[PDB]
C-alpha cells in the first residue's frame, strides 16, 4: 500500500482519488492519502472551492516513483512532484502517518470497481497520449483539447488520442467505399487493431482512459474519443468474440460508475442507440444494454 | 452548407457546380406472382447530373444488369450513384471539374462524400429546394434513350436546347424547373400544352419545341395555370 503526502492544503478544495472524493477546508491540517493499492494506475484530482472551473489532476503509478502534492501559490494549483530522496520520503510519510494526518483510500474487500475501470490502462500509454516526458505522472484538465480537435491550438498541452474518422481515406479502401463505410471491420481490425494499436488491450486501454478523463474532468474531446472507439467496434460486422465479451464488461462498469446526474452530457444518444439497437453488435452487449435500460432509459 | 431560396443566385455564378439527382436511378414495377405474392422487376434508370449554368446534362444510364445478384437495392442505388458521379468527375479535365456538387436528397450526402474523399476541395452540399428533376423521365427523348439501352451508357445533352442564346441561365433554369414541375404535377396536360401546335417542332438535336419568345411566354403561362390548377384539384380550393 502506497502514499501520496501533501505538504499542506492552503486553499479549500475537493480532492478526488479514483471514484472517491473528500472535502478539505482552507488551511485544514491535511497531509495526504495513504493505503493506495499497488498494481493499478491512479488519478488524484482537484476542484477548488472558489472556482469550480477547471477540474484538474494527475495520473500516476506509485511503482514508478515517490510522488507528493504541494500547492503552488503562483500558478495557483496543487502540483504533483517526484521526491528522488527515498529516505527523506519514507521519513516524511511515517511522521504524517504517526500524527494521523493522512486520509485513507476506503478500499472495500468486495469492491473491484477501480480494477474494472482501469483493467487495460497503463502509465506508459497514458504518457504517450499526454506528452510531458520530464515527469513520470500525467496532468490532465477539463479544458485540454485533442489532436483531432486541433485539426478541425497549443500542441504541447494536447491529448494525443488515436485519430478515428469514419469519412477518411484511412477508414475507406478505394473500391470498397460502400462496403467499408457500412461495415468498419477493415478499419477496426486491419488499420487500428493490427496496424496502430497492435492488440485489443491497447485499444481498450485508450478507450478506458478516454472515458475516465471524460468522467473526472468533463473533458469533452475525451468523451468524443470514448464514443468513437465504441462505435468503431459496434459498427464492425466482424469482431473477435473475446473483444465483444470484454467490451460489454468494460462498458458495464463505466455506465455503472457514471454519476446519475451527468449522463445528459457524457452520453451521446445517437451512438448509444445505434450501438445497442442498430449496429452489427446490437445483440452482443447484454450486460451493457441491461444496465443502460434500467438506469438511463430516457436517453433511449 | 445547404442550398435554399436565399442563396439561389449562386447557381448561376462562374464557379462550376453540378446538381445530382438519384430519384430515377433505381426504378421498379411492382407486380403479383403466380402464387399471388408481390415481386418487383427493375427497369433501366439514370443519374441526372446537371450543370445549371450551362445546361449540360450528364445522363448516366443505369442498366438493370447492375442490380443482378445484389441485395438492399435502394441503399446500393445511392452508392452506385456516388460511384458514377465520382467517375464522371475524375473523367473531366481539372479545369472542368466542379467546385461544388449539390445533391437533391440528403441521403446522397454520405455516399458521395465517401466516394469523393480524393477531392477534399469539392464541397458536397444538400439543398432545401424541392426541385422537380424526378420528372426528367417525362422528357420523351430522355426516357427513350434510357429505355432502349442494352448496356451501361453515358449520354450527353443540353437540357436548355439553344435558350442561352436569348436568355440568361437564371431564366433558363426558371423555365426548366417550371416545365418539369408541370410535367410532375400532371404529365398529360403538360405534354398536351407542349405539343398541341403541330407547326412548332422539336429539332432533331433538341429536347423541347422551337418556340419563339412570344410563344414561350404563352407556354410558361399555361404551365403556371396547370400548376395552380392541379393544386386546387388536389386541395379543393
Ligand atoms: C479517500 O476517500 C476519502 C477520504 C476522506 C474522506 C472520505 C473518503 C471516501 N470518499 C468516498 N466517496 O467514499
Amino acid at each position: 500500500m502506497n502514499t501520496v503526502p501533501f505538504t499542506s492544503a492552503p486553499i479549500e478544495v475537493t480532492i478526488g482519488i479514483d471514484q472517491y472524493s473528500f472535502n478539505v477546508k482552507e488551511n485544514q491540517p491535511f497531509h495526504g492519502i495513504k493505503d493506495i493499492p499497488i498494481g493499478h494506475v491512479h488519478v488524484i484530482h482537484f476542484q477548488h472551492a472558489d472556482n469550480s472551473s477547471m477540474r484538474y489532476g494527475y495520473w500516476f503509478d506509485c511503482r514508478m516513483g515517490n510522488f507528493y502534492i504541494q500547492y503552488d501559490p503562483k500558478d495557483g494549483l496543487y502540483k504533483m512532484m517526484e521526491e528522488r530522496d527515498g529516505a527523506k520520503f519514507e521519513n516524511i510519510v511515517h511522521n504524517f502517518k504517526e500524527r494521523q494526518m493522512m486520509v485513507s483510500y476506503p478500499k472495500i474487500d468486495e469492491d473491484d470497481t477501480w480494477y474494472n475501470l482501469t483493467e487495460f490502462v497503463q502509465m506508459d500509454k497514458i504518457r504517450k497520449i499526454v506528452r510531458k516526458d520530464e515527469n513520470q505522472f500525467s496532468y490532465v484538465d477539463s479544458s485540454m483539447t485533442t489532436v483531432q480537435e486541433n485539426e478541425l491550438s497549443d500542441p504541447a498541452h494536447s491529448l494525443n488520442y488515436t485519430v478515428i474518422n469514419f469519412k477518411s481515406r484511412e477508414a475507406i479502401r478505394p473500391g470498397h467505399e460502400m462496403e467499408d463505410f457500412l461495415d468498419k471491420s477493415y478499419y477496426l481490425n486491419t488499420v487500428m487493431l493490427q496496424g496502430i494499436f497492435k492488440n485489443s488491450s491497447n485499444y481498450f486501454g485508450e478507450l478506458q482512459f478516454a472515458f475516465l478523463n471524460a468522467m473526472f474532468f468533463g473533458n469533452y474531446g475525451s468523451s468524443l474519443q470514448w464514443h468513437a472507439m465504441i462505435e468503431l467496434i459496434c459498427s464492425s460486422a466482424t469482431v473477435p468474440k473475446h473483444m465483444l465479451d470484454k467490451l460489454d464488461e468494460i462498458l458495464y462498469y463505466q455506465i455503472k460508475t457514471l454519476p446519475e446526474q451527468y449522463s445528459d452530457i457524457l452520453l451521446n444518444e445517437r451512438v448509444w442507440n445505434i450501438c445497442l439497437y442498430s449496429s452489427f453488435q446490437k445483440n452482443s452487449l447484454h450486460n451493457t444494454e441491461k444496465i443502460m435500460e434500467n438506469k438511463y432509459p430516457e436517453l433511449l | 452548407g445547404a442550398m435554399n431560396s436565399s442563396n439561389y443566385a449562386e447557381l448561376f455564378n462562374n464557379d462550376i457546380k453540378l446538381f445530382v439527382d438519384d430519384t430515377n436511378v433505381y426504378r421498379v414495377t411492382v407486380h403479383k406472382t403466380f402464387e399471388g405474392n408481390v415481386a418487383t422487376k427493375a427497369i433501366n434508370g439514370c443519374i441526372f447530373t446537371l450543370n445549371p449554368k450551362t445546361g449540360h446534362l450528364f445522363l448516366k444510364i443505369i442498366h438493370t444488369s447492375v442490380w443482378a445478384g445484389q441485395k438492399r437495392l435502394s441503399q446500393l442505388a445511392k452508392w452506385k450513384t456516388a460511384e458514377e458521379v465520382s467517375a464522371l468527375v475524375r473523367s473531366l479535365p481539372k479545369e472542368e471539374q466542379p467546385k461544388q456538387i449539390i445533391v437533391t436528397r440528403k441521403a446522397m450526402l454520405d455516399p458521395l462524400e465517401v466516394h469523393m474523399l480524393d477531392f477534399p476541395n469539392i464541397a458536397i452540399r444538400p439543398t432545401e429546394l424541392r426541385l422537380p428533376f424526378s420528372a426528367a423521365m417525362s422528357i420523351d427523348k430522355l426516357s427513350d434513350v434510357v429505355m432502349k439501352a442494352t448496356e451501361p451508357q453515358m449520354v450527353l445533352f443540353n437540357i436548355y436546347d439553344d435558350w442561352l442564346d436569348r436568355i440568361s441561365s437564371y431564366t433558363a433554369f426558371s423555365r426548366l424547373t417550371l416545365l418539369l414541375r408541370a410535367l410532375k404535377t400532371n404529365e398529360e396536360s403538360a405534354k398536351m400544352i407542349l405539343l398541341s401546335d403541330p407547326t412548332i417542332t422539336i429539332k432533331s438535336y433538341h429536347l423541347w419545341p422551337s418556340f419563339t419568345d412570344e410563344q414561350w411566354i404563352t407556354i410558361e403561362s399555361q404551365m403556371r395555370d396547370l400548376i395552380l390548377t392541379e393544386y386546387g384539384r388536389k386541395y379543393n380550393v
